[PDB]
DNA sequence: AGTAATCCCCTTGGCGGTTAAAACGCGGGGGACAGCGCGTACGTGCGTTTAAGCGGTGCTAGAGCTTGCTACGACCAATTGAGCGGCCTCGGCACCGGGATTCTCCA
DNA sequence: TGGAGAATCCCGGTGCCGAGGCCGCTCAATTGGTCGTAGCAAGCTCTAGCACCGCTTAAACGCACGTACGCGCTGTCCCCCGCGTTTTAACCGCCAAGGGGATTACTCCC
């Protein structure tokens, strides 16, 4: 019989890994193309500096990481361990984005 | 010819921690920080002069700006450091 | 024509009173810029730079590092109550986050 | 305006396609059709309807 | 094109781990993609507005930093 | 909504911690009150969502604390 | 001298402010929590409104000093 | 003084591979969610009293405005060295491997 | 309680690339004098801020008491996690291109 960590044990081992680290968590090339796509809707035949899409990635990831914290607190405010779309929707309405 | 705070940040680093280095990306944070807080203070000092109907950014404008923009103990320590720097610039030239 | 001694040296500062005077003029913050206002500001910029780098040099030392990294700036800035209030809407590139797990998520007996 | 024209003359001295290139051509079409407003927003898949219609339009 | 689907499920998981989240409903992933692009569509239109008003046909790191700073999310490290 | 005189006295009482024997223009107190009522009303809106989200119709101190924590007031 | 005037925002006043925020029912522990909220707010407004008053070397706080303090929130 | 060729540079696009990260399948567990009972804690109504609100009287602090000038900053020309761009190197930090210690889970 | 084994740590070794210091020079900060003016100071005006009294009644409080709702409990089931397998596309490197912006030539026009 194989050894098996219980459900939620490696979710904790992962929190202690992505916290306590600095790396960017979205793959670089996919983020560039999404940025170029969104740019086309505003002005075609733009160009981007490497440091411009980096600055824009860093700001996005920090926005999503900071958002998830607020939904984790919404989930945990209900009796839940599980975040759900209604937690994002609450967090953003309390923040005033929504 | 660009301009940077790196030389002045190093000369503060080698005072507080004469043993300690700083990486270029970390020095980048220090430039952004000095730029951002210089601009935040000057922005309030501007508004304070404007509100008063005064043409002049004095040290009194920058004192009141510092007491608006900083938390209570950072405010007092900064007000102390600022008031002695001006006092030693006075009694010189 | 006497031997020049910098406004910083006369004020007793490492930060440049000359640049702070120019930039208060070039930015057009107000019509007139006092002689001492660049000194007061250059002193506060120097002071807050010491606060950051003191706490960050401690954090670098805690990590057994000789050299400050944006990680150590983030740790210092978020651990200190007043820096955290001064920078409570600032994102630091490659800072990461504070290690913080809600107590309810920790495993059962 | 010879500062323009001497080159524009010299262009046709060399070859008329430099001045305005000859291309696949047809009679004047005296009719309505729906023209494309944006090339960018058309995408890769598009339906070509038959829009060709007379401008003489008996009501 | 839909490179929004290039923001994969593992990536949205990793971001939630750094946010300290233990358990994630499978409905979260499409909600998170919808939230991400609404963020980008605000920052890029401002970064474009700066390059447009400053009359350049390339987007620089400082265009983004002004865009972010005006949106309210001051970024240190890329100029700024 | 808040009674005016006990709000004046609350304003004076707070102000004395910063400068003794200040004076307040009558319009300055109303501008403080109208901002405080608008602040409390706007926070109770956000707590009511926190209760309703936790399936509770009754607002509770942890609903104030969640609202403020997400608004970044804490 | 003045003391304890934060108990001047009565519990009915806190009811009115909560009902206008759409609240149906109010836990009895809200009433002291609301005061810890109102006071922490009203202090750091008045801190600036007075700072704008001792700058410009005056002694009445004006509505404009309040407005500049709120504008700093 | 204009317009076009020439040439630098730096950004976008394509090709190959390699491998590390994303997608897919499947068992089971345990966490989400509906259901139940109780009980205590909040909304309601009444009688009580408390002081907020209004109309009115009195005073003086100090906000607001004008007058007068001189101290302080704007402006310019000549001087110089503090600060930036370019080149170098060596030592700090990462990256690996391997054995030692820790933690987790079923027994 | 033990144990097995996986996962996290540590210790020393390797190397590479970026941090810290040196060099040349420019040009931006400083020295010196000028001149205008604004805001510092002294002085008058009267606004409006603070204090007190007396009355009115609506707003605040303490209490009775019912029942609506917060909370711990029980059961289930479904769906999200931990792990092995399959596969695809992110990453890297190298070459192309084109474009655009600055420069240089040559003529016509003034």
């Amino acid at each position: 019989k194989p050894h098996r960590y219980r459900p939620g044990t490696v979710a904790l081992r992962e929190i202690r890994r992505y916290q306590k680290s600095t790396e960017l968590l979205i793959r670089k090339l996919p983020f560039q193309r999404l940025v170029r796509e969104i740019a086309q809707d505003f002005k075609t035949d733009l160009r981007f500096q490497s440091s411009a899409v980096m600055a824009l990635q860093e700001a996005c990831e920090a926005y999503l990481v900071g958002l998830f914290e607020d939904t984790n607190l919404c989930a945990i405010h209900a009796k839940r361990v599980t975040i759900m779309p209604k937690d994002i929707q609450l967090a953003r309405r309390i923040r005033g984005e929504r | 010819r660009k301009e940077s705070y790196s030389v002045y940040v190093y000369k503060v680093l080698k005072q507080v921690h004469p043993d300690t280095g700083i990486s270029s990306k970390a020095m980048g944070i220090m430039n952004s920080f000095v730029n951002d807080i210089f601009e935040r203070i000057a922005g309030e000092a501007s508004r304070l002069a404007h509100y008063n109907k005064r043409s002049t950014i004095t040290s009194r404008e920058i004192q009141t700006a510092v007491r608006l923009l900083l938390p209570g103990e950072l405010a007092k320590h900064a007000v102390s450091e600022g008031t002695k720097a001006v006092t030693k610039y006075t009694s010189s030239k | 024509r006497a031997k020049a001694k910098s406004r910083s040296s006369r004020a007793g500062l490492q930060f440049p009173v000359g640049r702070v005077h120019r930039l208060l003029r070039k930015g057009n913050y107000a019509e007139r810029v006092g002689a001492g206002a660049p000194v007061y500001l250059a002193a506060v910029l120097e002071y807050l730079t010491a606060e950051i780098l003191e706490l960050a040099g401690n954090a670098a030392r805690d990590n057994k590092k000789t050299r400050i990294i944006p990680r150590h700036l983030q740790l210092a800035i978020r651990n200190d109550e007043e820096l955290n209030k001064l920078l409570g809407r600032v994102t630091i590139a490659q800072g990461g986050v504070l290690p913080n797990i809600q107590a309810v998520l920790l495993p059962k007996k | 305006t010879l500062m323009n024209l001497v080159m524009q003359f010299r262009k046709v001295c060399n070859h008329p396609d430099l001045f305005e290139r000859a291309d696949t051509s047809s009679p004047f079409f005296c009719g309505h059709f729906a023209e494309t407003g944006s090339f960018l927003r058309e995408g890769t898949n598009v339906a070509l309807g038959y829009s060709t219609r007379s401008l003489v339009e008996y009501r | 094109r839909d490179n929004i689907q290039g923001i994969t499920k593992p990536a949205i998981r990793r971001l939630a781990r750094r946010g300290g989240v233990k358990r994630i409903s499978g409905l979260i992933y499409e909600e998170t993609r919808g939230v991400l692009k609404v963020f980008l569509e605000n920052v890029i239109r401002d970064a474009v507005t700066y390059t447009e008003h400053a009359k350049r046909k390339t987007v620089t790191a400082m265009d983004v930093v002004y865009a972010l700073k005006r949106q309210g999310r001051t970024l240190y490290g890329f100029g700024g």
